[PDB]
RNA sequence: CCUGGUGUCUUGGGUG
């Protein structure tokens, strides 16, 4: 019975309209993509050198906002569910980055595209900071002048949005619902008329205005809810719909296990 | 003990691969300083 | 009652995020004629009504290197000052505050106006935006 | 000190705007026509590249210290 | 210290006997004292530092 | 300093059940079950489609306190049904429209691709 | 025995305590101590 | 093999 109608697509950002379902299962879905679908991100940066103007822990804390690949991340474990000694292939990514300036003069300029995967769990498409193109350098780091170098080894872990909003895969989730206010869930605030001085929804023209006469239906429930979600890349817009469902059902199946077993 | 204020790494649990120094190892449960955010753990010694 | 919420997500990201930084300064004292302070990381069996503290963060000059993590009462300037009249000296060295941690930075070493040895100690950390902390439009 | 990785409010990456952004106001391209074309549209996200300031041009300034 | 032992709570300056009540303690992370808004008008408190 | 780990919010120590449910004998048929480690995400989900089900009489929840990641739900039906039951029917039902609407999605997305 | 770093010419040396506090090369008196020879880690949080 | 001491007097700037 629920039914979606996708209204525009692309790489990094699916609008779409929800229908036949409960607003809190709507609801539901925008908080499960925020903060629970796993991702992949810098968590650990051991430094061997900085002898950069900026500070060694301010270098670190933008490390761990650069967006990783996390395409195949299901398949690997967290780190505290590991049986191994220390870190190994299976729990975590490493990741190296070196620059320099030689020379007395200009900046030299330390980008994302500098970070190199050392080792991964091959052959698993996880880990490279991502590209808009093949000509982009992506994310300023920081940037060195003569004799100053930068020497950094990265640990990139699987988490969740729960534990630090580095590993969230949206940026913001844009959500509306009952553009002409049908439902009278809002009392709206003028000086003069209320019409003239609130703006129209983007979506005031996929539904139909109220009639003029058209008595209020107590019985009406809200029931098509059009939202955006826009990604940084880490993971492409359909998989973070598709995962946050899928997740969003082991954590239902979970709670249906433990009455099942508590008898 | 011949173990108190020695480089240490941790193997398991939610603080593995970080560093920390054997701040107090009075018995079975040591006392690392992690570097990693200022706090000091309690920690068992099979970690 | 004028208190606010703050949104988890964005102090995550770096917002109101700051560095905090203090300077501990240290010399060597004259008593006499070939009477100074010195600069060393005392040894237990020669300088008597030693501090509480950990002195394993000393390197062998008496000051502690740029890039060591500390905690409260670590000493990080190791001095003594001789007992008048072995076993003869006594302790004079400087912790670290007790309700604070973070970073060695940078150590300057020097000589003041009167020729004796002077040291420099510059502690950095990170303060966090938390419950409690203070904000003003 | 450095231009953000993430807007604060939305997380949307703004990290690897700044270059764009200086190059078209050379071009006499209006600020709010720059972060237009960027398609920075949500106003949270315009607050951080339009009203940051990059000090660290001048911080590098001051010959390194080895 | 653990819950629901009484203790004294106070704020200067203890300007009438209400600037002096006993409470039961709950013990929280983070490091403010917490309090039941109610309280703040005899103490004359606020939470602005 | 006093600032909790962020990652107790979701992992289970091992003597903390994730679940507890107990009975509330004041009145008939009537269970307070303890959900541990768990948001509002879940919570919210659970309620109302509890709510469309004619045999639950009562249902609600609450999160007594943000700083703590869990809420307590209470919930009772009238006599024929085991209260405990229908909360596993619930379950299931939204387990299903999710399986549902991840395929019509599915679906939707390839003719777009 | 211990490194340090001269404040102007950025020459780098060892001294044993008792040596005077100077550099070697231009004799500037204001030095750093280097970096430990420890791994720094630090959470990227 | 238990005990375990680090200053004062001011002045100035601040918080409610
Ligand atoms: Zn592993
Ligand atoms: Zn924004
Ligand atoms: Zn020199």
């Amino acid at each position: 019975e629920p039914k979606v109608n996708i209204i525009n697509a692309q790489d990094d950002e699916v609008e779409l309209m929800l229908s036949d379902v409960n607003l809190s299962l709507a609801n539901s879905l925008r908080r499960t993509m925020l903060a629970e679908v796993p991702t992949l991100a810098i968590d650990l940066v051991e430094i061997k050198m900085n002898t950069s103007v900026l500070a060694d822990e301010f270098i670190s804390h933008r490390l761990g906002l650069i967006p990783l690949v996390s395409e195949d991340v299901e398949e690997m474990k967290y780190s505290r569910d590991c049986t191994c000694e220390d870190y190994c292939d299976e729990c975590s990514v490493v990741l190296e980055l070196s620059a320099r300036h030689e020379g007395e003069e200009g900046t030299t300029d330390v980008y994302s595209s500098s970070l190199i995967k050392v080792s991964g769990p091959g052959n698993l498409n996880v880990g490279e900071p991502v590209r808009r193109d093949d000509y982009d350098q992506g994310i300023l780091l920081c940037k060195l002048r003569n004799h100053q170098e930068l020497n950094i080894r990265c640990i990139a872990k699987k988490g969740i949005a729960k534990e630090h909003a580095k590993w969230s895969p949206c940026s913001a989730i844009a959500f509306e619902y009952d553009p002409h206010n049908k439902l009278k869930h809002t009392d709206f605030w003028f000086e003069v008329d209320a019409k003239k001085e609130w703006p129209d929804s983007k979506y005031a023209t996929w539904e139909e205005p109220p009639k003029p006469g058209e008595v209020f239906d107590y019985k009406a429930k809200p029931n098509r809810f059009y939202m955006t979600v826009e990604t940084t890349g880490s993971l492409k817009a359909n998989q973070v719909f598709s995962r946050g469902i899928k997740t969003l059902q082991e954590k239902l199946a979970n709670v249906l296990f433990e009455l099942e077993n508590s008898r | 003990d011949p173990t108190l204020n020695k480089t240490v790494k941790i193997r398991q649990g939610g603080y593995k691969g970080k560093i920390g120094i054997v701040k107090e190892a009075n018995g079975d449960r040591f006392r690392v300083e992690l570097h990693n955010p200022n706090k000091t753990i309690p920690i068992p010694c099979s970690f | 009652e004028d208190s606010m919420i703050m949104n988890q997500s964005s102090i995550d990201r770096g917002l109101f995020r700051s560095l905090f930084f203090r300077s501990y300064m240290d010399q060597e004292k004259r008593f006499g004629i070939s009477i100074v302070e010195e600069f060393e990381k005392p040894t237990r069996a020669t300088t008597l009504r030693l501090k509480h503290g950990t002195y394993e963060k000393l390197d062998e000059d008496g000051l502690i290197a740029p890039g060591v993590r500390v905690s409260g009462d670590d000493i990080i300037i190791g001095k003594t000052t001789p007992i008048p009249p072995y076993h003869t000296k006594r302790d004079a060295s400087t912790p670290l505050r007790s309700t604070e941690n973070g970073i060695v930075d940078q150590v300057l070493l020097t000589t003041n106006q009167e020729g004796l040895k002077f040291v420099k100690v510059r502690m950095r950390t990170t303060k966090v935006p938390q419950i409690g902390d203070k904000f003003a439009s | 000190m450095i231009i953000p990785v993430r807007c604060f409010s939305c997380g949307k990456v703004v990290g690897d705007k700044w270059d764009a952004y200086l190059r078209l106001l050379e071009e006499g391209k209006q600020e709010g026509d720059a972060l237009d074309e960027l398609k920075l549209k949500r106003y949270c996200c315009r607050r951080m590249v339009l009203t940051h300031v990059d000090l660290i041009e001048k911080f590098l300034r001051y010959n390194p210290l080895e | 210290l653990m819950d629901d032992d009484p203790v004294l709570f106070n704020r200067q300056p203890s300007l009438h006997k209400m600037s002096m009540m006993a409470h039961r303690v709950k013990v929280m992370p983070y490091s403010t004292f917490r309090l039941n808004l109610s309280v703040t008008s005899p103490y004359n408190a606020d939470f602005d530092g | 300093m006093n600032a909790p780990d962020r990652f107790e919010l979701f992992i289970l120590p091992d003597d903390v059940p994730k679940l507890k449910i107990t009975p509330d004998s004041r009145v008939p048929n009537c269970i307070i079950i303890k959900f541990e480690r768990e948001d509002h995400t879940l919570a919210n989900l659970l309620r109302e489609e509890l709510a469309l089900y004619p045999d639950v009489t009562f249902v609600a929840y609450k999160v007594e306190h943000p700083l703590f990641a869990n809420f307590v739900m209470r919930l009772q039906t009238e006599e024929g049904t085991r209260p405990k039951q229908a909360l596993e029917r619930a379950c299931a039902s939204i387990i299903n429209k999710l399986k549902t609407l991840d395929h019509k999605f599915n679906e939707e997305w390839n003719i777009k691709n | 025995g211990v490194k340090y770093t001269c404040g102007a010419c950025a020459h780098n040396f060892s001294l044993n305590k008792s040596d005077p506090v100077r550099c070697k090369e231009c004799g500037h008196r204001v030095i750093y101590k280097a970096r430990t020879k420890r791994m720094i880690q630090f959470d990227a949080r």
